[PDB]
DNA sequence: GACTATGCACG
DNA sequence: CGTGCAT
DNA sequence: AGTCATTCATG
DNA sequence: CATGAAT
């Protein structure tokens, strides 16, 4: 599972959370191996809200995933005990990319919650087009194109050069505002009732 | 370098994003042809490709890929599981997929592996294709921005009922069980003549699901409360016989079963129950089902009452089950809950919006030529000065031009006969060509009516309706009770 | 209802029809293009879809479905993976499909799965299938007989020696190791000029094999054994610099490795002698490889025998291997061990066969449009008489025995004059056929003395393979020692 | 791994070995369930003139055929014990197919002689075509008086497979018997053994590349 | 979507 | 033992 | 080429 | 617990 940092350091030291064993395979590749390790998340990450914390721990991702971050999980959490000052959940694109990431963060929201407000826990944005644009905004001002449909045809120098270089890369840090804004956010979309979902998306969601 | 958001804000934006895309382009059926958008993605591409009923069988990876780098960008296993679902006869009432090879069984074998089958549109299918090279339905950009494609089929039948739905998405999912493509062609028949008519109406046209397993349906009034809400419970349970064996032994036989259950895991089921003993009685279970017949005997002892057996079973097996009507589509880019008559109300509002583009587009076309024609008729007049006009034209352009200026032609017509090739000039019979000037505006007559008569329209509407009845039509499977 | 057999008589037919097709058809490269079946099929199929390095990537799984439904009916997997290897430059020394995406590495690690890479022909493998639309090459029938596919390509460059082949068939394999293209050139070049070329004569331009993944190679002797008999056991060993460290500790640190070798494995292998102590002073192993570069560091302790820990290496690990020569290959259907000269002679030849089917095939086009060209010169004196004529015939036939009867002209002259469109008698310039007529009458000549002369063809067949060693040289990566 | 005949009975009994799982899948539902089994061969079989008769022992098929058989193999197989009155190959028609008979073939003959040298052991012959069905390139020929060019079991459905190749009253079927028992050991020695050169001339001496 | 075992020839 | 087309 | 787990809603 | 398009 795990391809691990050459040394070991916790101030420097960076988690990649690669959605898919094939991305997984060009952030081994791309990446500086002194200080970032990389832990493919093959399939999506079970949802740590509607699930029993009986088959939560029975889980392969959440396992080696407590397991090669060493605090442990639920309130024996040791965020001093950690090892890496970073970890970064890195996926497609894609509407799917986007699912997981909610995955991810609801069971560091749930399970670890020192570490997203300490800070630790960042998104990467990979490029939505290729010079290289995020947007389809800073793409049209560019034009004065290739379509990346997702990591997995991405080339390491280029993945290395717009996403993982600690110095080109742009980097989404998760942070919690309201405390008790985000215990509602979280339990309704990720929730096991389904009632206020509906409502939610139907209030929220801009069919058009 | 590095910018900070909200939880609150992440989750927002992500899960809506997810949420919208998953409802509107993944799970649901578009209410109009019944194809959630991988569906839809293949048969187009199949049909673009000329991979057809009446056509050599192509192998499935060559179909899978093809669908896979023009217009689903996603698992070419997803793709092909997709593709070989809609072949198989006992999933889909009206299969839309012909696939040579192993497909699986309803004992739930898996089918052999995309580089193993050969596969083709169903002829119905085709019918779902109608009329898509007529500028009929809205075309999108695909991911590539390098290709269109449709957004909806022009459903020459109403796939939606026909066929059926299932159904899991995020807020919301969809179980819309199969029906007889004759029965809902008599409703929508009734609505297009009766657009205002109530559902006990309807239903005397239109009296319930027809499963392609067949077996039997029991609770007319839940079925009505379905039609009428979208929602409702109904019960299938297993078509059964039962056989006298030399020794004052008795014999439970299943021979068709409910909708969406694994014969093989039932017969284990059951056998179960004889091998708990649960229930007293049970002497063997044996699947004797062949490639030509479903045939499950349940052999009892002596002296076992045959009616507390087959009562058990019916409760503690799938040999009866309940189905969940949970109507849910997309009208309007939007998932919706239906029941029968929204669903064939925006059927017939899109038949009619096909067949008036249809119209548009051969009238459109009669036109441009009879526009042609009508030049052609004239040149021959005076083929004489028009020949000598080219000759003293300094090239295309100019001659195209003098024709225009000299003699009124217009653009298409001036095109038209400049790139003439010169053994036309051997021609003089003008009559031909007449003949055609006549045939084609009879055409446009008729295509203008149409899409200027309500009724003319609807009428072909109905017309065509019939004969997809006339040509697809088979009997019930499913019996009707309550 | 029942034959019997012998056991002899059987495992005769099916294992000779097993080893028949695995040697012909399978395991083993054409002496001519270099490449085995699969292999020249996913060429041949790329390049009619017009995938080629000067336009977009097409998804792999495209290219592998429409490869398996048209050429190659075999595991989808197997096709990709083929496809994978001539994408990896350090198995290829010259690539010849290109691909966007995880593609292995020389780490071993498996590449994405065919439904995530993009790919292209490489622009050399374009020179490959130079002139296959050119009858050019023998075509046969696909399994399907429904498409014709080439037996052979072109090859433009001799691909055998320049990106090797391996290996492994029934009763025969092969192994033979890629080649600076530039050097493989020179040698056919002097042996076109010089039939009966020794193999010493032949090293001066073709000195040993150039490996993609660099290294120093050892054996001039061996080497000409195996240019010589096809067979040769050569030794290849890892460059290596030493670099000093603070502290007076010293640092192996190796840049290239020896083709075929894992690095990962090799990496714990010697990590493994450390471990177990196997020779005295090892600190640490580490691969400090990145994203632009090869570089293992093997860190020794201080008072250290540095050249002792090198030597040890190099013998019981992979640091250094041997490379046997198998030379082995497909000539006239039949499998040949074969040195430098039954192969760059059999190049030679085919490129020959090549040329001139191209020159008669482009001859052939010529001829008929200066046929053309000619009549349309007379035409344009007799422009009215020909209109005037054309008007007075009663058809398109009419017309053309008019034609010919009347000004001589012949049916593919007169069917061109039939078929002009009309705004072409604006286009009354004789100059510019006549400059046409020039352009052609010397394209014939030319081509002509290619068919008729063997010596102008061989410098044909020198001009251009210069003209590809000019585009396509680059620098030897192995160096040599004896 | 392996589907079972739904009446045990020696004595009409039928284990078809067919070449892999989604064949084996389309045969588990043409099939006569009271008397026909099936036992796919999922992959390449173990050359059993070449490995090590300890690797040999620990390769799943081998063991699985063996102890499906109920005979046990080598000297201590008795042939009275057996399950199956036909044991019934069955591979596509390509050449790959023809290794694999190879394969089982050298495998009966070296741990199961008893079962070969009793004419049990057959071969089935499914067709080459349909335009009606051809096995012959002749036999086809006939056919367009009175084309679909089958490239495995795979592309067939099941109700064509057991007209053609699995029902006992339409098949046609091979039977395997050993003539000279002598001139079989060679025979197969040189195909299947572990010495290439003999091999390597075999194939020069037999083969017309034309 | 990565994993698992075979054939074949060769040091 | 590992290579690469095959099952 | 089959096999393994997870999302999502519903009874 | 199974459903069917998704990772
Ligand atoms: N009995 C063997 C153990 C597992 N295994 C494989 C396999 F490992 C790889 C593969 C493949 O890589 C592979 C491919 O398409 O590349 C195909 N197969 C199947 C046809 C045998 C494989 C099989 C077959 O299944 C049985 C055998
Ligand atoms: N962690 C899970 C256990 C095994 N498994 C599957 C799987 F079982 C099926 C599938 C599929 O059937 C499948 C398909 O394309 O149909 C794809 N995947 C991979 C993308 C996850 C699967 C994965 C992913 O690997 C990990 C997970
Ligand atoms: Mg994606
Ligand atoms: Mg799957
Ligand atoms: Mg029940
Ligand atoms: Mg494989
Ligand atoms: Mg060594
Ligand atoms: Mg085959």
């Amino acid at each position: 599972k795990l391809t691990p940092a050459q040394s070991k350091n916790p101030a420097k030291n960076e988690l990649y959370l690669v959605e898919g064993d094939s991305a997984g395979g060009s952030a081994k590749q791309g990446r500086d191996r002194k200080f970032q390790a990389i832990l493919p998340l093959r399939g999506k990450v079970i949802n740590t809200a509607k699930a029993k914390m009986a088959d939560i721990l029975k889980n392969e991702e959440i396992n080696t995933m407590i397991y090669t971050i060493g605090a442990g999980v639920g309130a024996d959490f040791s965020i001093e005990d950690a090892n890496y000052d970073k970890i970064i959940i890195m996926t497609d694109a894609d509407t799917d990319g986007a699912h997981i990431q909610t995955l991810l963060l609801t069971f560091f929201y749930r399970y670890m919650r020192p570490l997203v407000e300490a800070g630790h826990v960042y998104i990467a944005l990979p490029p939505l087009y290729k010079a290289y644009a995020w947007t389809d905004g800073e793409l049209e001002e560019l034009r004065k194109l290739q379509r990346y449909k997702g990591l997995g045809e991405m080339n390491a120098d280029q993945l290395w050069e717009t996403t993982m270089n600690p110095e080109t890369r742009t980097l989404i840090r998760v942070t919690i505002e309201d405390l008790a804004r985000a215990e509602r956010r979280v339990n309704v979309l990720m929730g096991d009732k389904v009632e206020p979902r509906r409502k939610w998306i139907e209030d929220n969601v801009k069919f058009t | 370098n590095i910018q900070n958001m909200s939880l609150e804000d992440i989750m927002g934006e992500r899960f809506g994003r997810y949420s919208k895309y998953i409802i509107q382009d993944r799970a649901l059926p578009d209410i109009r042809d019944g194809l959630k958008p991988v569906q839809r993605r293949i048969l187009y591409s199949m049909n673009k490709d000329s991979n057809t009923f009446d056509k050599s069988y192509r192998k499935s990876a060559k179909s899978v890929g093809n669908i896979m780098g023009n217009f689903h960008p996603h698992g070419d296993s997803s793709i092909y599981d997709a593709m070989v679902r809609m072949s198989q006869n006992w999933k889909n009432r009206e299969i839309l997929v012909e696939m040579h090879g192993n497909n699986g069984s309803m004992d739930g074998d898996p089918p052999a592996a995309m580089r193993y089958t050969e596969a083709r549109l169903s002829e119905i299918a085709g019918y779902l294709l109608q009329d898509i090279e007529k500028k009929t339905v809205p075309f999108a950009w695909n991911f590539d921005d390098t290709e269109k494609e449709p957004t909806v089929l022009p459903a020459a039948f109403p796939n939606l009922l026909v066929n059926g739905s299932t159904g899991i998405s995020a807020g919301y999912a969809t179980d819309i069980p199969p029906h007889n493509l004759a029965e809902v062609i008599d409703a929508a028949v009734y609505m297009i003549d009766h657009p205002t008519a109530k559902i006990d109406k309807l239903m005397e046209f239109l009296p319930g699901p027809d499963f392609p397993t067949g077996a039997i349906i029991q609770g007319r009034d839940e079925i009505k409360k379905a039609y009428e809400t979208g929602k409702g419970r109904v019960v299938v349970r297993s078509k059964t016989e039962i056989e006298k064996l030399k020794g004052g032994k008795e014999q439970i036989v299943i021979t068709e079963i409910p909708y969406e259950i694994n014969k093989a895991n039932l017969v284990k089921k059951i056998d179960d129950v004889r091998v708990n003993n649960k229930v007293a009685g049970i002497a063997e279970v044996r699947d004797e089902s062949d490639r030509d017949g479903l045939r499950i005997a349940i052999e009892l002892k002596k002296d076992a009452n045959t009616e507390l057996v087959l009562n058990y079973l019916f409760k503690y097996t799938d040999l009866q089950i309940n189905y969940n009507f949970n109507m849910v589509a997309i009208d309007n880019f939007t998932p919706r809950q239906v029941g029968i008559v929204p669903i064939l109300s925006s059927y017939i509002a899109h038949r009619r919006e096909v067949i008036l583009a249809r119209s548009r587009f051969d009238k459109e076309k009669a036109e441009k030529r009879l526009h042609i024609v009508e030049g052609l008729i004239r040149v021959i007049s005076i083929l004489d000065e028009v020949i000598a006009l080219i000759r003293a034209s300094e090239n295309k352009a100019d001659a195209k031009e003098n024709l225009k200026v000299s003699y009124d032609f217009t653009e298409e017509q001036a095109e038209a006969i400049v790139t003439l090739q010169l053994y036309r000039l051997t021609n003089t019979d003008v009559v031909v060509l007449q003949e055609e000037e006549a045939e084609l505006r009879e055409k446009i007559a008729m295509l203008a009516a149409i899409i200027g008569d309500e009724r003319t329209m609807y009428n072909l509407m109905k017309k065509e309706l019939r004969e997809v009845k006339k040509k697809f039509a088979t009997p019930r499977l499913s019996s009707l009770e309550d």
